[PDB]
């Protein structure tokens, strides 16, 4: 009943989204917008601008000027113009013209950034706030216009380029006030966010003290629980940043309802389960958008890098030539080709395609740590050491790039020095088995056996199936008989046999020592009886081993 | 089953050579009728 | 002149960043084809009994058998190879039978 | 009696008033609930192949495969208009596929055999069209692509003997007498030629490969 009332509402509100964003020529929601409608679940044109025809001539100069790439020849035209809706369109050429300026004149410069962590830029604020002081709203009013709205879009992203972060948030938040529904808009502000405590002070903002122009925004909308974007951005900031999850479950499969076949909810819904290592699930996610998206390179980077986990290199072969098909200069068609040669063993190759995905799209750090690991398998390690380390320089908390980097230390005998990077990526992820093993294996061939034993203890716990604390036990015990106590070491040495026997006899090669030094001890123990089943049980190793108890076996026998 | 592509053929070289010889005859006769 | 006015082709506004056009080589990079390349990595005639024994492994075992030695001569005479031989004519259902008798059937002289 | 007329009338052979067989299935089609049944459909894709409109051999096969992948009635037709059309990458996911479920029977290894043929490594799909032929007999497939694996590169002296087993365990097909003829053209011998086309003609009278030679 009423699910369907709000049905009626959101394709008329989306088709309105979509006619003015895609009108004015920003792509960054319009594009998002039409993709939202034709998702939409099955159940005259719009148009309005407060336009005269005297200026609206400008309008058609100014639009096909902009997307025929001449931005600064559409600034000198609508210099002098003064309706709010046209100054957006000048200012938001000139900014375009700077960044796309910027982005010819660094193509050689990979990593960006100032390493601490203008004037051209100021220039274009200082019209922003001219010109919203002499109109005649200034925000905060009810009878408060789309362009004015979109005008504060323009003002924050300028403010946010200049690292001064704090006003540019506020000024998005006005923004998406007045006009809600402009995902290019939320995407700069889900930038900004740095820390999780941080996103529950912006989503208590969002609930408490934060509303809508009901004026402007049809009815039945400006309802903060009815919201669409609202719940968007609970899926969107929450799981990318890995945060606490609340009031994100009931959301979800809401939006599943309405959108039952909006691409990118599945490609999001499938990457849910690309991070919570769920490869067998994710996978049969995936296989829907292909089949019934088949050109979508967006969100193809995890499926691409769920084949390579998953091996099978006929099926990697056919997404490497249906993929660079398409085009080769998107960011992630440059990663899907890389893990393709990657499997081949042509390293020479793959290591080219890795420097070239990040170079189209030098947010896309992920591919740094995967180029370092490209030269690891080359034996060369001075190359290695420097992809690596750019991409702790981007950001710090990259658990990929640390870890990366202290394999390749560990790689060469340089064992100590690589105990730090070790250190460093432990407070990444301390709840992984994975990691805690390296390090006790670092403090055991740097004499540090005091430090090793409580290092294992660790790891064991964190281990969520027994079966794989089969190779621990065993070494923690040998580290105990490195530390003259041979008692203490028995409790530990019935554990990791004890485990065979749990597992309905796995008969494992860390076990097959587990059972012959613990014979050979119980034969100093007197107890020849005791020791008899032990060498029988592990009568089924190595060659060696099988001999090493049968012999032992003759020798209790006798004494039996 | 699958066809391949049918015969054709071409212009040989006799007959393009003998087109060849009948052009200079044309091409030799009629300035002796100039001259 | 009229450079920018005609639109009939792909031309330097229609992809999105104009700077692209610096590169403007990968579009001219053949794409390693499937399977078999990957057999000249190793190598840095054995590429094709490679592919022809990877696409050999999909039998069953007493049709391998049978597929072990076979050779098929042009007029179709058939040669059967035993793990004695079976040249008989082909597309007779009859003789494809016997060969697989001798192959998993016993038989045993018995002096 | 007009519906089951129309219905055995669609399996008939093609090259004789196929604007018949067309009014046919047109008025099966929507009068009757058969409209998008599986033998209409490969009635089209027949007569599409027939007619080398194989851009409507890829649009009805790929309609008719999405229901069932495994229908042996059109994979040979299917085989046929993707190797013209040299779909390199979706004949070998059919091939593999095939693999994966039918070892036995010959469609998967004339499939992969196939495959083979349109990378151009035909002394290679000699032997598995000969597994082809060997696994189904009466499989006019797998012989003739035989036969023109032989003809294509070289050892042009027993091309000739494969096409006359084609001719002769495979009669009233003008095909192999067709390519026989055309073979011993091959050889510059013209009388014998001439009488393999004139008996190509005679067993099919309407087809544009045997008057164009």
């Amino acid at each position: 009943d009423s699910q369907d009332k709000i049905i009626h509402d959101i394709r008329i509100q989306l088709r309105k989204a979509a006619t003015e964003l895609s009108r004015w020529k920003l792509y960054g929601s319009s594009k998002w917008a039409a993709e939202a409608l034709a998702g939409l679940a099955e159940a005259i044109p719009q148009n309005g601008f407060g336009l005269s025809e005297t200026e609206y001539d400008l309008y058609l100069l100014g639009s096909t000027l902009f997307d025929a790439k001449e931005f600064d020849r559409c600034v000198f035209f609508l210099k002098d113009v003064t309706n709010p809706y046209l100054k957006f369109l000048k200012l938001y050429s000139k900014f375009l013209s700077w960044d796309k300026k910027s982005q010819e004149s660094m193509e050689n410069i990979l990593t960006t950034g100032k390493f601490t962590d203008q004037s051209n830029i100021s220039s274009i604020l200082k019209e922003i706030n001219t010109f919203l002081e002499s109109y005649e709203i200034k925000i905060d009013d009810d009878e408060a216009d789309l362009g004015l709205a979109l005008l504060y879009y323009l003002r924050g992203v300028i403010l946010k380029q200049e690292k001064n972060i704090s006003k540019a948030m506020s000024s998005f938040l006005k923004s998406l006030s007045c006009y809600s529904f402009n995902w290019s808009c939320w995407l700069e502000l889900m930038d900004c966010l740095q820390k999780v405590d941080d996103a529950l002070l912006l989503n208590n903002y969002l609930y408490q003290n934060f509303q809508f122009k009901f004026s402007e925004n049809l009815g039945s909308q400006r309802t903060i629980e009815f919201n669409i974007m609202i719940k968007f951005f609970k899926l969107k900031v929450f799981e990318e940043l890995n945060g606490q999850l609340e009031d994100y479950f009931e959301d979800l499969e809401f939006l599943l309802q309405v959108f039952p076949n909006f691409t990118f909810l599945k490609a999001y819904n499938a990457t849910i389960s690309y991070n919570n290592l769920d490869y067998v699930t994710a996978e049969s996610r995936f296989d829907d958008i292909v089949k019934q998206d088949p050109y979508r390179l967006n969100d193809l980077e995890t499926y691409s890098n769920i084949l390579y986990v998953m091996q099978k290199n006929s099926k990697l072969a056919y997404l490497a030539q249906f993929v660079s098909q398409i085009d080769r200069f998107r960011p992630e068609t440059c990663c899907i080709i890389a893990n393709y040669y990657s499997a081949r063993q042509e390293h020479e190759k793959s290591i080219m395609y890795f420097r070239r995905a990040l170079t189209l799209d030098k947010k896309t750090t992920n591919a740094w740590t995967l180029m370092g690991h490209e030269f690891v398998e080359l034996s060369n390690s001075h190359a290695a050491i420097e992809c690596y380390r750019r991409a702790v320089d981007i950001c710090p908390r990259d658990f990929k790039a640390w870890f990366g980097l202290g394999q390749a230390y560990a790689l060469l005998d340089m064992h100590l020095y690589s105990l730090y990077y070790f250190q460093k990526a432990c407070t990444l992820k301390p709840w992984d088995r994975r990691i805690w093993q390296v390090l006790g294996e670092c403090y055991s061939k740097t004499g540090n056996k005091v430090e090793a034993i409580k290092c294992y203890k660790r790891s064991i716990k964190a281990s969520q199936t027994v079966d794989q604390n089969t190779s621990i036990y065993y070494r923690l015990a040998q580290l105990y008989e490195e530390l003259e106590d041979l008692q203490e070491c028995k409790k530990f040495m019935m554990k990791c046999v004890d485990v065979e026997e749990l597992l309905e006899g796995i008969v494992t090669d860390e076990t097959v020592k587990a059972r012959l030094w613990l014979a050979i001890f119980e034969i100093k123990a007197g107890n020849y009886q005791l020791a008899y089943d032990y060498a029988m049980g592990v009568s089924s190793g190595t060659s060696q081993e099988i001999e090493e108890a049968r012999m032992l076996a003759r020798e209790c026998r006798r004494h039996m | 089953m699958i066809r391949r592509a049918p015969t054709t053929l071409q212009l040989s070289h006799d007959d393009v050579t003998s087109l060849i010889d009948d052009l200079n005859e044309q091409k030799l006769k009629q300035q002796l009728n100039i001259e | 002149s009229s450079s920018s006015y005609r639109d009939s082709y792909f031309q330097y506004r229609h992809l999105p960043a104009p700077h692209h056009i610096l590169y403007a080589e990968w579009n001219q990079d053949i794409l390693a084809l499937p399977d078999e390349v990957a057999n000249i990595t190793m190598a840095m005639m054995t590429s094709e009994q490679n592919s022809n024994r990877y696409w050999n492994s999909f039998h069953d075992e007493d049709d391998w058998n049978l597929f072990n030695g076979m050779e098929l001569e042009s007029n179709g005479v058939v040669t059967f190879a035993g793990q004695e031989t079976i040249t008989g004519s082909i597309f007779d259902r009859r003789i494809t039978q016997l060969a697989y008798a001798r192959n998993n059937g016993w038989h045993e002289l018995a002096l | 009696k007009e519906i089951m007329k129309n219905l055995y009338k669609i399996n008939l052979s093609k090259y004789i008033n196929t604007e018949d067989i067309t009014k046919s299935n047109e008025i099966l089609a929507k009068d009757y609930k058969l409209a998008d049944n599986v033998d209409v459909v490969r009635s089209k894709v027949d007569i599409c192949y027939t007619q080398c409109k194989f851009n409507e051999c890829l649009e009805l096969c790929e309609t008719v495969l999405e229901n069932d992948e495994f229908n042996t009635n059109i994979l040979p037709a299917y085989i046929g208009c993707l190797y013209e059309l040299s779909n390199k990458n979706k004949l070998f996911l059919l091939s593999h596929r095939l693999a994966e479920t039918f070892p036995k029977s010959a469609i998967t290894w004339f499939s992969v055999a196939t495959y083979y043929m349109s990378l151009d490594r035909i002394s290679e799909a000699q032997k598995y069209y000969s597994k082809s032929s060997i696994l189904d007999p009466s499989f006019a497939a797998a012989w003739l692509g035989f036969a023109h694996t032989y003809a294509l590169e070289g050892e042009q002296d027993q091309a000739l003997t494969a096409y006359s087993t084609a001719s002769r365990f495979f009669p009233g097909m003008h095909l192999p007498k067709l390519f026989l003829g055309m073979q011993f053209m091959a050889m510059n011998s013209l009388n014998l030629a001439e009488s393999y086309f004139v008996l190509a003609y005679d067993i099919c009278p309407n087809d544009p490969l045997v008057l164009n030679e």
